[PDB]
């Protein structure tokens, strides 16, 4: 059982697959495989179902604001990633002047889920933060990342040297009323939300110049299509012409013999239409029918399939469980064998492999005392042969380690 | 076949889970049409090379789901494609999630074996949890080739991903055009200089029967819904019964390939001689086409590079498609 | 590619030949032959500065005395920078075609 | 008009559908916000997500910046550019032009609007080997008074079948054109 | 509508030795058996079509391309054209030291393309089943193996079954061709009685063959010998660059002449 946690992980793997559970039970009785080792094999996979996550790249807060209905809906998780400040405020309020249940009461409170104030829905507060932070990024903050260019005022020469020229209304602050002013605020929220969606995903002349560098030149001009695909040249085409299967017939004769055979075949072909071959054909047919018919001699028919047992399908299922358990053990022994590195640690790993192989052979002997004695079948001999092959490789490794010593 | 080709190819197929596949831009719904063409492509890919294997992953709602495990059997992939038609296929697929899992699976596979990923997108818009550009840099570091096929759309991001990994971007202008792209995918691409090339040990398992009428036969069961396996191929390294001859032994890690399968891939090593086509008879040596021993019914002459034997259009098309040899040269 | 105006050979860095470009060059040459301002409509897809500079430079090489100086005016400062960069690329191709050293003076204000 | 149209679109179930198809990057009166919207529009195209930017043809900012072909595959013109708040200065100039020369006041107004509109329309094409779509949503273009003011090279590309297209028919023709240009062009084909 | 194509490997030297032996079976008897089988195939279904091809040592000739005795006119005409073709090819032969054995692969390649042109001629709405019958008396050639393998793959791609009967000795190339195609492989002990064997198994249509009981095709072993020293190995290293079997690992691969990369 090792660690109570390792044992629970092994139990979960056994629960997932019925065939695996039977193999695990046989190994536990044998003691060939540790519960921790079984848990490690179960946890020997790639990543998770969603691996990293499933965050959106557009309209993350505008996916289903107060329309889908903490860590409940994936929508609200994407919204938390989209606005870090809103997520931080929610986390701080969780035990301070508010609870999670209280936050849910606020979520469905009137003027929010009911959309009776600030229109929108559950992204109303998010949009308020967006507009405010966009105005702050246009006043207090600016373009933090600004190199040779990558800016706005610096990108367009120097801001707007419009030192009282003729055009200025454009940004007419003194004139913003309510309807048009509200629409301008909505544009600010959308622009900030797009930046926030980019922020959720990852936890200008300079851009144009980089694109120009990518466009300049070609991959073919650099090298070719797939980098530098090396040419393939074969010194001997003759070796391929020769067949791996052994030559069935290989015989020759003298040139004079070839002339004699040609003369006889020329005479034989000219003779034709014997007609009276019926007597020979009738005698030949009588011999052929007996061989061609399934009854009688000269017929190729085997497939005895005489499995005298109680329930053969159940016996086959028991063998499959034994094969799965033995195969997993053989895979572990082969991994240890691959890393030879003849040393003291390698000898310890080889001793562990031997112990597990011997315990698997004891399990095969117990299986022989089961359905190979009661039902007189379960041919565990093949499973024993696979274990013997692993033992033979272990014996070869021991010989190599002795030669190294 | 002058360029180096990968004898073992772990091609990976990614199918879009977007609602756009459900929308019928073509006369049939795109998801069903693409899956049917993929089924033909999977069968052709396995037929062209038995050693090469395919793995299918479908991303739905930005979550990666493995439609089929990488395997040498085409039928299992075809069954998974039928299941994909059954699936809702609703919500934007995640390019990042599928690529990350596929790349991790490829990392386990040996560097010398060619590792490739094929992606089909029905929507120009791409939605993923993590930035696509960061993943493309990771793919460049890994020994993986990525080819992206857009459906009736051209995407700069997909082209950039393909060029960086050495893959070729493709556009599905027509269903027939998509079949041609799949035929190009079935053919092995030239091996990159970065890709490792090394001799690989091969185990050849001769089939073992039940000796003489079950003479002390080693009756088995399922050693990678079976019965009593008395007559089966044995892995040479571990002497274990195996149901299918072209299956890599899981415990040994040693690929098992039959001699006829190697003979099939011999044609790939040497390119077929091109046949020059002239509408004019041009004093043709033989009125009868050499291949079918019959006079041409149309004014087309095919001339081989060396033998220069006459070939009719039907013979020329068949020779490239299946024969993979010049009949006049064989004589 | 070299283009003959019958007074000089015009060298194109792109080396791309178009029927519209050939028709434009003939019409522009007629405008160049007869002094008197004039308005010419050129398609947006072709670069205005690259096409105009190549013919003007060839005419200036053929007839240096006629034009003491060349002045280019652009509405925006980035366009002024683009004209100078395109002129520099055109000069480099001209330098490869002619003598190894081909000094030219270009100013952006 | 653009702000008013957006407000009407938000009330109807149209703007939300447009947002799903493409990220919205409406231009703003503030210069810094307009530059941020343009940069965000470029970033979405690099990402491959659909990006839509709403801009004013009359505004000088649109004239100053030409959209890159990758950033803006298709350019759409709605209506004919006009100034609602235009002062008496333009009207006085039109009368002065009539007295000094021989220019029709209506013809000058149509020509002035068209030269700005044509410049905005012709930003999709930056190179000979490029694919671009130009769409006009105004009936006057169909009448042809606007078409005559438009440059001759654009008129040669324009077709009677293209003129007065139905909204569904125009979108279908554009989709067919994109499928035809999806396959890569070749240098020999240009020659 | 079933197409049966019969390809016979004819070696003048081997057939001449049979004539010198003076055994009752003769090359003439073998062709007579093929013609009787062909008449029966046409007789059972008018739609069914018969094509007969004979392989010479250096070339392949297609034999197939009234009721005087009351025999069906079409059967009589088909037999007459075959009789003229077979006699002309057999009477005159050219002795070559390089190629004393007839090329079955060349004849098979011609047959497969001929079936392909005929299939194109056949209307798409009507369905045609294509099967090949091969009779081989010539010895197998190691050089012909590369050409032979490609023709088997062409038959597999075109889904044409190949059925082969061997008069004297089973051929490894021929048995492998039947195994890949899935066509039945049979060995005939008595050469004079070959016609009776053809009628029982080869003559019936694929639907008829399932209904009747026919002897199972012989299992084909798979043998891998390295071409380096022509020696069979249970395990052979295969070079990635040239796909060539090696009895033992080689630092430098002779077949492609490239040097294996060593870490
Ligand atoms: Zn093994
Ligand atoms: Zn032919
Ligand atoms: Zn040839
Ligand atoms: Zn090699």
């Amino acid at each position: 059982r090792k660690a109570n946690k390792e044992l629970e992980e092994k139990n979960r793997m056994l629960q997932e697959d019925p065939v695996l559970f039977q193999l695990y039970k046989d190994l536990v009785v044998s003691q060939v495989i540790s519960a921790e080792e079984f848990w490690a094999n179960r946890l020997n996979v790639n990543a998770t179902d969603s691996s990293s996550t499933s965050n959106h790249k557009q309209d993350v807060g505008i996916s289903a604001a107060f329309l889908a209905d903490n860590l409940t809906s994936d929508i609200i998780e994407s919204i938390f990633r989209t606005y870090p400040a809103v997520k931080m405020k929610y986390a701080e309020n969780v035990p301070h002047n508010m609870t999670e249940k209280e936050f849910w009461t606020r979520f469905f409170q009137s003027h929010y889920f009911h959309r009776d104030r600030l229109n929108t829905g559950s992204k109303d507060l998010f949009a308020e933060c967006a507009k405010i932070d966009e105005k702050g990024l246009k006043t207090m903050v600016s373009l933090g990342v600004k190199n040779p260019l990558l800016d706005l005022t610096a990108l367009e020469d120097k801001p707007l040297d419009e030192g009282y020229g003729i055009s200025s209304v454009p940004s007419a602050s003194n004139s913003k009323s309510i309807k048009e002013n509200s629409n301008a605020a909505i544009i600010k929220r959308f622009n900030h939300h797009s930046a926030m969606v980019l922020a959720a995903g990852l936890r200008q002349p300079a851009v144009k110049r980089a694109k120009l560098q990518e466009s300049i030149e070609y991959e073919d001009l650099g090298k070719n299509n797939s980098v530098k695909t090396i040419a393939l040249n074969l010194k001997k085409s003759d070796r391929y012409y020769h067949g791996p299967t052994p030559i069935q017939s290989l015989q020759y004769a003298t040139s004079q013999d070839i002339i004699n055979s040609f003369q006889s075949i020329r005479q034989e072909m000219e003779a034709y239409t014997p007609k009276l071959t019926q007597v020979l054909s009738s005698s030949a047919a009588s011999s052929t029918i007996t061989a061609l018919s399934p009854g009688g001699a000269l017929m190729q028919g085997g497939t005895q399939q005489a499995i005298n047992q109680m329930v053969p399908n159940d016996i086959q299922s028991e063998l499959k469980h034994l094969y799965v358990a033995v195969g997993e053990l053989l895979r572990h022994f082969w991994s240890c064998f691959p890393v030879n590195t003849p040393f003291l640690e390698e000898k310890v790993v080889k001793m562990k492999s031997n112990l597990e192989r011997f315990q698997v052979t004891k399990l095969c002997p117990f299986q022989e005392k089961i359905r190979r004695q009661y039902l007189s079948t379960n041919l565990v001999s093949h499973i024993e042969e696979m274990l013997q092959t692993a033992y033979n490789k272990l014996h070869t490794w021991q010989s190599r380690r002795l030669m190294k010593k | 076949g002058q360029v180096r080709l990968g004898m073992m190819r772990h091609l990976y197929v990614v199918v879009d889970g977007s609602r756009t596949m459900e929308d019928q831009d073509l006369k049939p719904n795109r998801l069903t049409c693409t899956l049917k063409l993929l089924e033909y492509f999977v069968e052709e890919y396995f037929d062209q090379n038995p050693i090469s294997q395919i793995g299918i992953i479908v991303t739905k709602s930005k979550r990666a789901e493995k439609l089929t495990e990488l395997s040498g059997n085409p039928r299992k992939h075809i069954t998974s494609l039928k299941k994909a038609v059954d699936m809702t296929c609703h919500g934007e697929p995640s390019l990042y999630n599928s690529l990350s899992i596929a790349m991790q699976t490829l990392k386990h596979m040996p560097g010398h074996t060619s590792r490739e990923v094929l992606i089909i997108f029905s929507s120009l818009t791409t939605c993923d949890p993590s930035n696509i550009y960061d993943l493309i840099k990771t793919l460049k570091a890994a020994k993986i080739r990525v080819s992206v096929i857009g459906l009736s759309a051209e995407v700069r991001v997909c082209t950039v991903l393909a060029r960086e990994t050495g893959g070729t971007y493709h556009v599905i202008l027509d269903e027939s055009h998509y079949k041609e792209l799949l035929t190009h995918h079935v053919s092995p691409p030239p091996a990159s200089s970065s890709s490792e090339c090394s001799l690989i040990r091969m185990g050849f398992p001769q089939h073992t029967i039940a000796s003489l009428s079950d003479q002390d036969a080693k009756p088995s069961f399922s050693m990678a819904e079976p019965g009593l396996t008395l007559g089966g191929y044995f892995c040479p390294q571990c002497r274990a019964k195996y149901c299918e001859l072209p299956v890599e032994c899981k415990i040994c890690g040693l690929t098992l390939v039959s001699a006829p399968h190697l003979a099939r891939s011999y044609h790939h090593l040497f390119p077929l001689d091109a046949f020059q086509e002239i509408p004019l008879e041009e004093y043709n040596g033989e009125r009868f086409c050499y291949g079918c021993q019959g006079e041409l019914k149309d004014q087309h002459v095919y001339v081989c590079a060396v033998c220069q034997n006459v070939f009719c259009v039907d013979c020329d098309v068949f020779v490239h498609d299946s024969l993979h040899c010049c009949p006049g040269c064989i004589h | 590619m070299k283009l003959n105006v019958d007074g000089l050979l015009v060298y194109f860095p792109y080396d791309y030949i178009y029927p519209e470009q050939f028709s434009y060059m003939r019409e522009l040459k007629r405008t160049l032959d007869a002094k008197g301002h004039g308005v010419l409509e050129m398609p947006s897809g072709t670069g205005k500065t690259v096409s105009l500079l190549a013919l003007i430079m060839a005419y200036q090489r053929a007839y240096p005395l006629e034009v003491t100086k060349l002045i280019y005016c652009s509405r925006t400062v980035p366009e002024i920078e683009k004209v100078i960069e395109e002129l520099r690329k055109l000069l480099n191709f001209y330098e490869k075609q002619e003598g190894e050293k081909l000094p030219f003076l270009g100013l952006a204000l | 008009y653009m702000e008013s149209t957006v407000a009407s679109w938000y009330e109807q179930g149209i703007l939300e559908n447009i947002q799903r198809n493409k990220l919205l990057f409406i231009e703003t009166q503030d210069g810094a916000e307009t530059s941020v919207a343009l940069e965000k529009y470029q970033e979405a195209c690099e990402n491959g997500r659909g990006a839509i930017l709403l801009s004013v043809a009359r505004g000088k900012v649109s004239e100053g910046i030409d959209f890159v072909h990758h950033y803006g595959r298709a350019v759409i013109m709605f209506g004919v550019p006009y100034v609602y708040t235009q002062s008496r200065i333009l009207k006085a100039r039109l009368e002065y032009l009539r007295d000094q020369f021989q220019i029709r006041e209506n013809d000058f107004l149509t020509f002035d609007a068209m030269r700005h509109a044509a410049q905005c329309v012709g930003r999709a094409i930056r190179g000979k080997t490029d694919y671009g779509l130009m769409v006009f949503a105004d009936k006057r273009f169909a009448r042809g008074d606007k078409r005559g003011k438009l440059p001759r090279w654009i008129q040669e590309h324009l077709t009677d079948a293209n003129l007065n297209l139905t909204v569904d028919e125009g979108v279908q023709v554009a989709k067919y054109f994109l499928r035809q240009m999806a396959q890569p062009f070749h240098r020999e084909d240009q020659l | 509508l079933n197409l049966l194509v019969i390809v016979v490997d004819a070696n003048p030297i081997w057939w001449g030795k049979q004539a010198l032996k003076e055994s009752q079976f003769t090359l003439s008897k073998c062709i007579d058996a093929v013609m009787v089988l062909g008449n029966s195939h046409l007789f059972m279904n008018r739609s069914n079509k018969l094509a007969v091809i004979a392989s010479h040592i250096q070339e392949s000739r297609f034999l197939y391309p009234g009721s005087k005795d009351g025999k069906y006119e079409l059967l009589t005409s088909a037999n007459e054209v075959i009789v003229e073709e077979i006699k002309d090819l057999m009477t005159k032969s050219d002795i070559k030291g390089q190629h004393t054995e007839t090329l079955l692969a060349g004849s098979l390649a011609k047959a497969l393309c001929y079936i392909h042109r005929m299939n194109k001629e056949v209307k798409d709405n009507q369905e045609m089943k294509s099967r090949i019958l091969v009779i081989k008396a010539a010895e197998d050639s190691a050089l012909q193996y590369m050409n032979f393998m490609n023709v088997i793959f062409a038959a597999q791609k075109q889904n044409i079954l190949i059925d082969a009967c061997v008069l004297d000795s089973d051929s490894g190339l021929l048995q492998q061709a039947c195994d890949i195609t899935g066509g039945l492989y049979l060995k005939v002990p008595q050469m004079p009685s070959l016609l009776q064997y053809l009628l029982w198994v080869f003559l019936p249509d694929q639907d008829q063959r399932s209904q009747l009981i026919l002897p199972p095709p012989v299992h084909v072993d798979y043998r891998a010998a390295c071409f380096c020293h022509r020696n069979l190995i249970e395990i052979g290293y295969v070079c990635s660059v040239c796909l060539s079997i090696f009895c033992n690992f080689s630092p430098i691969c002779t077949t492609c002449e490239t040097a294996f990369k060593i870490s």
